[PDB]
């Protein structure tokens, strides 16, 4: 049961598909190849809580319905550089203009 | 697989599988006359984010007998998304 | 017309199942090829109906006339029932192009008169104006068959 998700950190966003039977660690490995940082330096979060390596994606709550291709679920990322793991900071997307009047 | 980077006007970076990005003929060309990166000076993140979601949606549900969900487009982004679409030919 | 129903007079029973989020308008092409409207099916509904073999059906959004697919193609021709089993015609949303979908939403929110007021390139006005219709899709399908 493939789940579709967005992995975001700072101004970076990754769009990837994973199985519900896969784990945080397997997904941290996915981050490796793409972003060239080892799993030891990655913390992956659902909302504000760390996802423990070895918990299946469904367990983490990334249910098939919750993470859909049209509306992907966000898996947070923060990188551990040197002394401390960094605080989670996912920058927001641009704010849309005001709806034009004709549409209003 | 192979990935590519699509960057918005406001500087957000989106990493998408190449085959997903190749959904757009315009992105294909930009990719080939090296860097696997493309910069969109006129597409803001709240549009380009939605474009990447479309890439995911088309690939999964193209040539599939699963019931196809409706692609959600909010009103406040629709006009900008249309503009981006016409340019990207997706 | 190549795209026309034929008077089989051979009855067939079909179940039209709407597997779309859209209100479906069933469209029947008469023996002279003319599109004919039929009762609408709301989302999540299905009906057992009577038709005859060789008759041609297409399925559309009732309000917007957007194109819909029946059994993953555009045209449905009822086959010969087998074992008392109704033939199932499943209406599904297509995978629209992003542009076409964007046009659908804008058309839904902007009255046709005000299309020119939008701050968009001219080529796109003409696109918003070219509302989806049955007459245009029939000519395409004919030429594809000719191919
Ligand atoms: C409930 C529902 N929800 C979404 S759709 C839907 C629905 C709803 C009705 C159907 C009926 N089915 C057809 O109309 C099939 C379909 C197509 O195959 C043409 N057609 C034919 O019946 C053609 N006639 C012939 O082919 C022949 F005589 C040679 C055999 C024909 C179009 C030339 S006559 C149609 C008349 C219509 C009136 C009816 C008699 N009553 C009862 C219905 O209204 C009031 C008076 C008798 C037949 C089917 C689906």
């Amino acid at each position: 049961m493939d789940v579709f998700l967005m992995i975001r950190r700072h101004k970076t966003t990754i769009f990837t598909d994973a199985k519900e039977s896969s784990t945080v660690f397997e997904l941290k490995r996915i981050v490796e190849g793409i972003l060239k940082r080892p799993p030891d330096e990655q913390r992956l979060y659902k909302d504000d809580q760390l996802l423990d390596d070895g918990k299946t994606l469904g367990e983490c709550g990334f249910t098939s319905q919750t993470a859909r291709p049209q509306a992907p679920a966000t898996v947070g990322l923060a990188f551990r550089a040197d002394d401390t793991f960094e605080a989670l900071c996912i920058e927001p997307f641009s704010s849309p203009p005001e709806l034009p009047d004709v549409m209003k | 697989m192979m990935y590519v980077k699509l960057i918005s006007s406001d500087g957000h970076e989106f990493i998408v599988k190449r085959e997903h990005a190749l959904t757009s003929g315009t992105i294909k060309a930009m990719l080939s006359g090296e860097t696997n990166e493309v910069n969109f000076r006129e597409i803001p993140s709240h549009v380009l984010s939605k474009v990447c979601m479309y890439f995911t949606y088309k690939v999964r549900y193209t040539n599939s007998s699963t019931e196809i969900p409706e692609f959600p487009i909010a009103p406040e982004i629709a006009l900008e998304l249309l503009m981006a679409a016409n340019f990207l030919d997706c | 017309p190549v795209l026309r129903s034929v008077n089989s007079r051979e009855p067939s029973q079909v179940i039209f199942c709407n597997r779309s989020p859209r209100v479906v308008l069933p469209v029947w092409l008469n023996f002279d090829g003319e599109p004919q409207p039929y009762p609408t099916l709301p989302p999540g509904t299905g009906r057992r109906i009577h038709s005859y073999r060789g008759h041609l059906w297409l399925f559309r959004d009732a309000g917007t006339h957007d194109g819909l697919l029946v059994n993953q193609t555009e045209l449905f021709v009822p086959s010969l029932n087998v074992d008392g089993q109704p033939i199932f015609a499943n209406i599904t949303l297509p995978v629209y192009t992003l542009k076409e979908r964007c046009l659908q939403v804008v058309r839904s929110l902007v009255k046709p008169e005000n299309y020119r007021r939008l701050d968009i390139v001219r080529s796109l006005y003409e696109d918003l104006e070219d509302h989806p219709n049955v007459q245009k899709d029939l000519e395409r399908l004919t030429q594809e068959r000719i191919a």
